[PDB]
């Protein structure tokens, strides 16, 4: 029973490894083996499921073990497993063939296998650990043998995209293990965590891999929100060290949603604006990206609101997912109307809701937005109003107040009017009138510049998958 | 004034006539505006059938 | 769906017929 | 993250910390410590301490001076730990003040600002009038809104005169790389 | 091999301009050669116009040309006479005066006047009474 | 040490080929000219 | 059937004139037991569910109707089904002697177009659904697939389909050539405007129903006072003053109309006050109108105050362009508005940028801005332009 389960499964395993063996003996091509790691994640998590664990088993049997003799015992300790007679030395899948992995020249370390078996064996283990969802000395274990075996390979062109993935299972299992159960000792864990990324990713800026970097800058722009330290972010995106050619879509919306809530505390959105509406457009719609989709449009309700601008009404209703956006509306709602009631109890209900995703800092900010936006609205309404025909619509303290509240409005060229208190009525200087003035000319060339960006990638992106149709030869 | 025939402006408050008909220009909004409706129909076409 | 029925109106209901008050009262 | 660290001395030198980056008004730090404590409810609404540069800076771009100005003058807390950070922050003030009255009016009677920058004597108003060079006419303080030399940084967007010729250079140059 | 890994990235960026500039260097440069060399195919006398009549066994087929009368030449080499039927209009070479290809078959009305109309409009619902 | 040279002559031989055909398709187009209008 | 769904959804919201709660719910007890369909009196609890002023008595005490149970029950459904289970069996026992004998199209072809009118009837929808795609083979003409859109018409008023109804009304209309047949162009100035007033359209259907000929009777679907209603509703929008007076008023299709049905208040009351631009009798007939118009009609109630704010904005604009500058209190005094309200009013269209309007509260006095500036054509420009290549960015970069 149990026999004929083990063969079925560690076959389909070495049919796909065999297909990245052969593609990265044979001069450089970094492109064959990713299109085949796409899958694999998809197609190992529910293989693990079927066949229980005996497909992993006999896989360590099959090649040597450099590393690995006690890796599996441990990971089936935890589990209180029963003797199967599953010891090494009876099913032999090599019986000397060369892409068997030969023994007897592998036996006489005449010939080095290690590099394309070890490396994908790291692979393999973090898969079935986030199956069945395993922490504690688990997770420490792995991480440690891991770190020593990167800085003895040299980390080849082919081998920097096999760790690659690695660094995401490696975050997420001590993110995971801290909000689990806190403790002294997953402090000091960390420590040693941030030394092994810029470790790593100095090595990497050699190679200049596109997909490695590209994992990296988004762990650790996500563990600098975690520690608390702009420093140590605004250094490290001075550099810009981010390929935009080679890089995943998924990897793409990660990193420009990063810079949305870094530019959110410097009180400057005009960037901070176009990095959350270009994450939406690079992050697929499936229902994976859904987790993505649903973070990044609470934020880009939050930016539009502190910049003293109602957003697109409409993107509530049309989307599927405005039961979570019902909280922003009554937000938006209370800063348009101006009522200062109703915005203390409009955070007040939804207060518990708001910890979770760290929202409600910037949701205490609005209350002088309440303020900020109310002014622009009366000012369109009339354009010479009096001093204490204000108060009597937004129920304000005194004269004085609204006074000098509008003089800050026109700090950042909001309002753009001045107050006359000897007339005793406020005069917008905005007369319109913009089409005899050179403004639009400076917005009219940047869409010359932005219609010709797209021109030059056009010819890269549609003439390279005809490079190897005309080499190869054809009826 | 609204029947068009004439384009003014009057003046209640103090009982006076202002300026206000002035012409248009072409091949600026109206020429426009028609190519964006006909451009917005075309690109649907494209990424329909391009998958 | 701009700047309409997102918000809908809530206003104009009992307000409109109230107009008529002053103006049978005070003429 | 370290639970048990009790302490008056714990929570009085961050406070003034957060005072020291109004001081000399810097945005990056300020804005961002806020999220990045353990408890984001109770100590920075029922402590005074964490609350109370967070009153000042709000209050601060509001525009409303009459209510933020009492807790640098009567408040409680600003008499011993406080006071050393009480004139710059009056400073930044009167300093932002100064540059509003220029825009937003062209000439203001001394009686009125007497009352907006907190002064005891009209002799003192006219004290910085003369170290920032303001114009003075009879029983009142004209300002011509003077500006500096071109603006800013970042050459040839925004700064120099006459850039309607680096609009024509946008056009030609882009024009050429459509045939490359 | 510190240098080498500094450079190890022009191994592909430039070969694929050279690939990329290829066939974009080749579409122009097919269009000089094929220019060029109509002149051999202006110069040529061309073909006449005639229609498939009968075949025999000999593999020469019956060309009706319509000015002119009926011609009997050499069918193509590249196809055969089994798919060649009557009233056929395909191609005369002037020079050889041989088959070269296939160009329509003969139109439905023929003779005067022919009146041919499969699947009309009338219908019952079209007539009342 | 050896082989490590031959990869950067072989930087300079993609090169050759790489310049050659930037400047040769911006002179296909002279003879496009001679060719369209001489025939 | 007779006018689809009207009744039943006349007892959803009625905010004045309670009467016609009574007669309301005589009719949906009416036609329904008179006709043989069978689920739709079922439906009248689920139509109400999760609404304000409901005539359904179960858990619910608040029905301020006269007659409060539309409740289904055994008694009715029982006496239904032995009416539509009869007639079944004599249709399909002549029908399927016709499909053995397989003789002509038109006998196949005419099996089902009873079938699908008694399909309705019975209160099958899926089920009539199944019956067009065996009449669309039988198909003879051009007209046959006619009658097949007419089914999808006819059931998709229930629930009011925009999406496969509206699409399928416009494939049949066109074909291979559209022409001027009076079964296609005539239907298309009618089913087709129907759809306008759910999705908010006010442009195209004004070139519909406003004009057209003078009949369009469909007679079970909608009567010629129920179109002639919404000519008014459409006409408003698009239509300038000068076609107002043209193809509105003086218009011989609704002059008939008012010497008739005086009680519309709509096509008569408003276009006079309108075009007069007198605000003083301008204002008592809005209130009229949408209490005995826009709320009682499916199609409209749905707007209503949405389809008020068109209208106010009309006559506020037209009074701009009069002139320059005038005092608050002399308008006040002049069209009979009042200063509290006069504030509110122009409060949700300035800040919107809907109407350009400069008031010195100092003086009491309003302006008039520029209407139309060469900078406020560009602006609407740029979310139109930045909008385009904002699809060509995002599609051009999915596929690659």
């Amino acid at each position: 029973l149990h026999h004929s389960e083990k063969k079925y499964a560690e076959e389909d395993q070495v049919q796909e490894l065999l297909k990245v063996l052969n593609e990265i003996s044979k001069t450089t091509l970094t492109l064959d083996p990713r299109y085949i790691w796409r899958s694999l994640k998809d197609l190992s998590s529910l293989r693990n499921q079927e066949l229980l664990n005996a497909e992993t088993l006999c896989f360590t049997v099959n090649v040597l073990y450099p590393d690995s003799s006690s890796f599996k015992k441990n990971l089936l300790k935890f589990i209180t497993s029963n003797h199967k007679s599953s010891v090494p030395g009876s099913a032999e899948l090599r019986n000397s063939y060369p892409a068997s992995f030969y023994s007897v020249n592998t036996e006489k370390k005449t010939i080095e296998v290690t590099a394309e078996i070890n490396c994908f064996m790291h692979l393999l283990v973090q898969l079935f650990l986030w199956d069945s969802k395993e922490l504690e000395q688990l997770v420490e274990f792995n991480r440690k043998v891991v770190i020593p075996n990167l800085l003895c390979y040299y980390n080849l062109r082919s081998l920097n995209l096999i760790n690659a993935k690695l660094w995401f299972y490696i975050y997420l299992s001590h993110e995971t293990l801290a909000r689990s159960s806190e403790e002294i000792n997953s402090d000091n864990q960390n420590i040693i965590l941030r030394s092994t990324m810029m470790k790593f990713l100095k090595i990497a800026s050699l190679k200049h891999d596109n997909e490695t970097k590209a994992m990296l800058i988004n762990l650790i722009l996500r563990d600098f929100l975690n520690n608390g330290e702009v420093d140590s972010a605004s250094d490290f995106i001075s550099k810009l060290e981010y390929p935009h050619t080679d890089v995943s879509s998924s990897l793409e919306a990660r990193y420009f949603f990063y810079l949305s809530k870094i530019n959110a505390i410097q009180l400057d959105y005009s960037t901070a604006n176009e990095y959350i509406i270009a994450a939406i457009r690079k992050a697929p719609h499936n229902s994976k990206s859904l987790g993505f989709l649903q973070q990044s449009n609470k934020l880009h309700c939050c930016i539009q609101l502190l910049m003293g601008d109602i957003p697109e009404l409409s993107f509530f209703h049309q989307s599927n997912m405005q039961k979570s956006l019902l909280p922003y509306y009554h937000l938006t709602k209370a800063v348009k109307l101006g009522d200062l009631k109703k915005f203390t109890s409009t955070i007040t209900k939804y207060k518990q809701l708001l910890l979770k995703d760290d929202t409600y800092q910037l949701c205490v900010r609005l209350r002088s937005n309440v303020i900020k936006t109310g002014i622009r609205i009366i000012s369109l309404t009339y354009k010479k109003i009096s001093l204490r025909d204000i108060c009597l619509k937004l129920n304000l303290d005194s004269e004085q107040t609204v006074e000098y509240m509008v003089s800050r409005a026109i700090r950042d060229g909001v309002i753009e009017a001045k107050i006359n208190h000897e007339d005793g009525f406020i005069e917008t200087t905005e007369l319109l009138n913009i089409y005899d003035s050179e403004d639009p000319q400076q917005v009219f060339d940047e869409r010359i510049k932005f219609a010709n960006q797209l021109h030059d990638e056009y010819l890269v992106s549609m003439r390279y998958p005809e490079d190897k149709k005309t080499q190869q030869n054809e009826k | 004034i609204l029947d068009k025939i004439f384009y003014g402006v009057l003046d209640q408050g103090n009982g006076w006539l202002y300026v206000y008909e002035t012409p248009n220009q072409d091949a600026t909004y109206d020429s426009a505006l028609e190519l964006v409706g006909q451009l917005n129909k075309v690109v649907d076409q494209l990424f329909e059938k391009a998958s | 769906e701009n700047w309409d029925d997102v918000e809908v109106d809530d206003d104009f209901t009992n307000e409109l017929k109230a107009e008529l008050d002053r103006y049978k009262r005070e003429n | 993250n370290h639970k048990l660290s009790e302490s008056d001395k714990k929570s009085k030198l961050i406070s003034l910390y957060l005072l020291n980056l109004l001081s000399q008004n810097n945005t990056t730090k300020f804005h961002s410590e806020l999220q990045y404590l353990d408890k984001h409810i109770k100590n920075l609404e029922d402590d005074s301490l964490l609350s109370y540069p967070i009153k000042l800076d709000r209050w601060l771009m509001e525009g409303s001076y009459q209510k933020a100005w009492d807790l640098l003058q009567s408040g409680s807390q600003n008499i011993s730990e406080f006071d050393s950070f009480t004139d710059i922050l009056k400073s930044a003030i009167r300093d932002e003040i100064a540059k509003n009255t220029e825009l937003s009016y062209d000439f203001l009677p001394l009686s009125n600002i007497k009352a907006l920058l907190f002064f005891n004597n009209e002799k003192e108003t006219e004290k910085f009038a003369l170290e920032r060079n303001w114009p003075i006419v009879n029983s009142k303080v004209y300002f011509n809104n003077q500006s500096k030399e071109k603006a800013d940084y970042e050459d040839e967007m925004m700064h120099e005169e006459d850039q309607k010729t680096n609009i024509i250079e946008k056009a030609m140059d882009y024009a050429i790389s459509i045939e490359n | 091999e510190q240098k080498i890994q500094e450079t190890e990235l022009k191994i592909r960026s430039k070969t694929e301009n050279v690939r990329r500039l290829e066939a974009q260097r080749n579409a122009l440069n097919d269009k000089v050669r094929f220019i060029k060399d109509e002149l051999r195919l202006l110069q040529e006398p061309g073909s006449y116009v005639g229609e498939v009549i009968k075949i025999v066994s000999d593999k020469k087929v019956l060309v009706k040309v319509q000015p002119e009368g009926k011609y009997i030449v050499d069918v193509a080499k590249d196809i055969n006479v089994k798919d060649l039927k009557a009233s056929q209009r395909v191609c005369l070479r002037s020079d050889s005066y041989m088959l070269h290809k296939v160009l329509e078959n003969k139109a439905d009305p023929l003779v005067s006047l022919m009146m041919v109309e499969k699947v009309p409009d009338s219908t019952y619902d079209m007539v009342g009474g | 040490y050896f082989k490590l040279k031959k990869l950067e002559k072989e930087y300079e031989l993609l090169t050759l080929q790489e310049d050659y055909i930037k400047d040769e398709q911006r002179h296909l187009k002279r003879e496009l000219k001679r060719a369209q209008e001489e025939v | 059937n007779y006018e689809v769904s009207e009744k039943a959804f006349l007892l959803t919201q009625s905010k004045v004139s309670i009467e016609q709660r009574k007669e309301a719910a005589e009719f949906v007890l009416a036609k329904i037991k008179e006709e043989e369909m069978a689920p739709y009196y079922k439906y009248l609890c689920e139509e109400y569910l999760v609404n304000n002023g409901q005539s359904d008595l179960e858990h619910d005490e608040k029905s301020d109707s006269l007659n409060e149970w539309i409740k289904f029950d055994q008694e009715l459904y029982n006496e239904l089904c032995k009416k539509n289970e009869s007639k079944i069996k004599e249709l399909n026992e002549k029908i399927q002697k016709l499909e053995e004998d397989d003789e002509g199209e038109l006998e196949q072809a005419q099996a089902w177009i009873n079938l699908g009118e008694y399909y309705a009837q019975i209160g099958d929808k899926d089920n009539a659904e199944k019956t067009l795609g065996k009449s669309l083979s039988k198909a003879i003409s051009t007209g046959a697939k006619i009658d097949v859109m007419l089914t999808i018409a006819r059931l998709g008023f229930f629930y009011n389909d925009q999406l496969y109804v509206k699409e399928k009304l416009e494939a049949v209309n066109s074909m291979i050539e559209k022409g001027g047949d009076w079964e296609r162009r005539n239907r298309y100035k009618t089913y087709y405007g129907i759809h306008c007033l759910a999705v908010r359209n006010f442009k195209e259907a004004a070139k519909l129903l406003v004009d057209s000929l003078a009949t369009f009777t469909s007679i079970e679907l909608t009567s010629y006072e129920s179109i002639a209603t919404y000519a008014s509703v459409t006409g408003l929008f698009t239509l300038e003053r000068t076609d107002l007076k043209s193809k509105v008023i003086d218009s011989p299709e609704l002059l008939s109309l008012i010497s008739t049905t005086a009680a519309l208040q709509s096509i008569s009351s408003l276009t006079i006050s309108l075009y007069a631009s007198d605000y003083a009798s301008y204002f008592p007939y809005l209130l009229e109108t949408y209490a005995n118009v826009l709320i009682p009609c499916k199609y409209l109630n749905r707007h209503a105050d949405f389809f008020v704010r068109e209208m106010r904005r009309k006559v506020y604009a037209q009074l701009l362009e009069s002139y320059k500058t005038l005092s608050l209190k002399s308008m006040a005094s002049a069209f009979g508005v009042s200063v509290a309200f006069l504030d509110n009013d122009l409060g949700k269209f300035i800040p919107n940028k809907q109407l350009n309007c400069v008031i010195d509260r100092v003086n009491g006095i309003v302006e008039t801005n520029r209407p139309d500036n060469k900078n406020a054509q560009y602006h609407l420009l740029v979310k139109q332009g930045d909008g385009l290549l904002t699809k060509l960015q995002k599609y051009g970069a999915a596929v690659r």
